[PDB]
């Protein structure tokens, strides 16, 4: 963290429901779901949840 | 629910039932198996014509 | 064999009876590092990692 | 290569456009001018 | 998930209109006319008057046009109020616009280049496989094989490159809806049964035409065991059909052997066939193999047959069968020879033991003739 | 005369050998070879060695002195043995564990589902298990 280094620092706090609904998505993208996946219900039953 | 069940357990057992009638034979008659089985000549034919498909 | 293909840290035979350098065995490199390349990453945007 | 020269290739005199080109499988049967299947059936049943 | 442009109910509209039978049709004009009226699609209108000798509505056409140019001209100062500020996105979003309008309207031509400007500037790949799909659904409506081969080929290579496999399902149900139209019904029926229960595009067509579709399909390139495995024991299947009594008519007479049934509904398919502007160029092909289909089920159990016998069980007269038998069995279809002076169907398959010799030779005298031109070839 | 003089050259195979490993493949006629001594070699193969054994890291037979590569023993020799599974396995049945159902299924289907099957695992995007972690309290 010295200057001339990598020094600029960003925080990042647990994600908030709308943030877990799109890492819902991204992980989720790449897997055979069926028609009406409602991830946004999913996200409302896992609060308080991390990546 | 027994109830529910009874017509494939009859089927099944339709099936089971010509197998064994038919067994000891070569060029059996499907009168006689009608009258050993105890069911219409038409119904016997048809099952059988499923059985071989 | 020529000096300048006895490189730092490269195979060699030695002899039996006195250890004379006469061979240059192959050597696995393992490159560990042409593996993690994602190109453009496509599908990592800002509109869906909204939030 | 032995380019079969003494034998002409077709001329391009007319050379018409396909008519359709579809490529599906063609098949002998298509050809046929049948009488609208259904039909048949009604004519059927009627005349038993 | 997606937009209804094209709208393919106004292809259809124009297939039925263009059927020498239904040209007539008052109701059918009557709902074409107010999509265009609701649409502005200047350009369709035009080119529906040339190919249907129809009068033109200089009074609507007018304040159509005046309308056509307000919006494009909207969209032309949209555009450049983007590109002269803003970086990427909005000039984006306003070039999607604008072409998507311009589908909306009708303009082939312009869509197109539009839609390739759009996405040569591009770079998102999700971005990119919407581009192909509107290119495919054009491609759809406009029956543009060319395009629709090029479109299908860009949409697998951006899949494999990396995509959502929503997107991947999608392009399966499109694949489908082509391989249908270019009388690949193997393919058709394979990416229907694998894309049934992941099914979102409903901008092409409705749940309840999609598992019609996908039945009719099923039926004449899945076998007995297929068949049974996923068509008729299929759960989400069976669930849709509930609601469509003659679908489920038409596959489990076929499957019960219920054989005047069968006939009766494939009678109504036909019609219904011919009318789906998909499926009309093959509602022929269809009828008559989904005929040799039940007459090659019938006999698969019947060493020996009565023309009687056969003909009450399809409810038909004996000499129909005799000359459909006839044909077929010319034709190489059905295994099996007619004996008239005794009207009696004698099967005839071929033992396996012959059949492979057969085909053992015939395979190795191809195999033969390629290794003795190479042979040939390696000296002169 | 070939058939003759590849039986004579196994007497370079006599009984008296050391096991080895074999590494890598340098030119064919060539190769190195680690000895169970603890040391490395650039070693010659015997020619009548059929090379499709050769796979890395495979029990090899060298000379005594030379340490050629001289015979390609048996996949394993090994000193790790393998359970007996006739006087060493176990007697302790399924039914002899009281409950533990959900475990039971878990751990039945991470080794042996993966080895049925397979062709459901992939179509829904997720990866079979390489192992599974049995942990909780003592006993």
């Amino acid at each position: 963290l010295r200057p001339g280094r990598i020094d600029r620092k960003i925080e990042f706090p647990p994600p908030n429901e709308e943030a877990r609904l799109d890492i819902l998505k991204i992980h989720s993208r790449k897997m055979n779901l069926t028609r009406g996946i409602n991830l946004r219900k999913i996200a409302e039953l896992m609060p308080g949840a991390s990546g | 629910i027994i109830s529910t069940h009874l017509a494939k357990l009859y089927d099944n057992l339709l099936e089971q039932n010509l197998i064994r009638v038919i067994e000891p034979f070569s060029r059996v008659q499907i009168e006689h198996i009608s009258s050993l089985i105890k069911l219409s000549k038409a119904d016997v034919e048809r099952k059988l014509s499923q059985m071989i498909l | 064999i020529d000096i300048n293909d006895v490189t730092p840290n490269c195979r060699v035979a030695l002899r039996n009876d006195s250890y004379t350098l006469h061979k240059i065995l192959p050597n696995k490199v393992d490159p560990l590092v042409s593996l993690m390349m994602v190109e453009k990453v496509p599908d990592s945007t800002y509109e869906m990692i909204g939030g | 290569d032995d380019e079969f020269e003494e034998f002409p290739a077709e001329d391009w005199a007319g050379l018409d456009e396909d008519e359709d080109a579809h490529v599906w499988e063609d098949n002998w049967d298509d050809d046929n001018v049948e009488d609208d299947f259904s039909n048949q059936l009604r004519a059927e049943l009627e005349k038993h | 998930g997606l937009p209804k442009n094209p709208d393919l109910r106004i292809a259809q509209l124009r297939f039925l209109l263009s059927l020498p039978e239904h040209r007539g049709d008052a109701a059918v004009r009557d709902e074409l006319m107010a999509a265009v009226r609701d649409n502005n699609m200047a350009p369709y209108y035009e080119a529906l008057c040339k190919s249907l000798d129809w009068q033109i509505d200089v009074d609507l056409l007018n304040k159509m046009k005046k309308a056509n140019e307000d919006e494009l001209k909207r969209l032309d100062e949209e555009l450049e109020d983007a590109e002269k500020n803003l970086g990427e996105s909005e000039i984006r979003d306003a070039m999607m616009a604008k072409a998507e309008y311009l589908c909306r309207i009708g303009d082939k031509e312009g869509a197109l280049t539009a839609f390739r400007k759009t996405y040569d500037k591009t770079v998102a790949l999700g971005h990119r496989l919407d581009i192909v799909f509107y290119l495919l659904r054009i491609g759809l409506f406009y029956m543009d094989n060319d395009l629709i081969t090029r479109n299908t080929e860009k949409a697998k290579s951006l899949i494999e490159e990396g995509g959502d496999w929503d997107r991947r399902n999608r392009l399966k149900v499109y694949q489908g809806l082509y391989c249908v139209a270019i009388r690949d019904f193997k393919q058709a029926a394979e990416l229907f049964l694998d894309t049934v229960s992941t099914f979102t595009s409903y901008e092409l067509m409705d749940y309840k035409t999609f598992v019609t579709y996908t039945v009719y399909v099923s039926m004449i390139a899945l076998e007995r065991p297929d068949l049974r495995e996923k068509v008729i024991k299929g759960a989400e299947i069976l669930e849709v059909l509930h609601s469509l009594p003659a679908v489920r008519q038409y596959l489990f007479s076929l499957y019960e052997c219920r054989y005047s049934v069968f006939f009766q509904s494939l009678a109504v398919v036909e019609q219904e066939m011919k009318k789906d502007w998909l499926f009309a160029p093959h509602y022929r092909y269809y009828v008559r193999e989904m005929r040799i289909h039940a007459y090659s089920q019938l006999l698969e159990s019947y060493r020996s047959l009565t023309l009687g016998y056969m003909a009450e069980a399809f409810g038909v007269g004996v000499e129909f069968i005799d000359q459909e038998l006839s044909r077929f069995i010319a034709a190489g279809r059905l295994h099996c020879k007619i004996d008239k002076v005794n009207e009696i169907v004698e099967t005839n398959r071929p033992d396996s033991k012959n059949w492979q010799y057969q085909e053992t030779i015939k395979k190795g005298d191809l195999l033969l003739n390629r290794v003795q031109k190479l042979s040939r070839v390696i000296n002169m | 005369e070939f058939l003759h003089a590849q039986e004579e050259v196994k007497r370079i195979q006599s009984i008296p050998l050391v096991i080895g490993q074999f590494l890598e493949a340098v030119d064919q006629n060539t190769a190195i070879v680690g000895s169970t001594t603890g040391s490395n070699y650039y070693v010659r193969i015997l020619s009548t060695i059929d090379r499709e054994l050769l796979k890395p890291n495979a029990s090899v037979a060298l000379h005594k002195h030379s340490n050629a590569l001289v015979d390609v023993l048996p996949p394993e020799a090994d000193s790790s043995i393998m359970m007996l599974t006739s006087d060493q396995k176990p007697d302790v049945m399924y039914a002899d564990i009281g409950g533990m159902d959900i475990q039971k299924q878990e751990v039945r289907e991470a080794v042996e589902l993966p080895l049925t099957h397979f062709e459901l695992y992939k179509q829904i995007g997720i990866d079979p298990p390489r192992g599974v972690l049995m942990y909780g309290p003592p006993g």
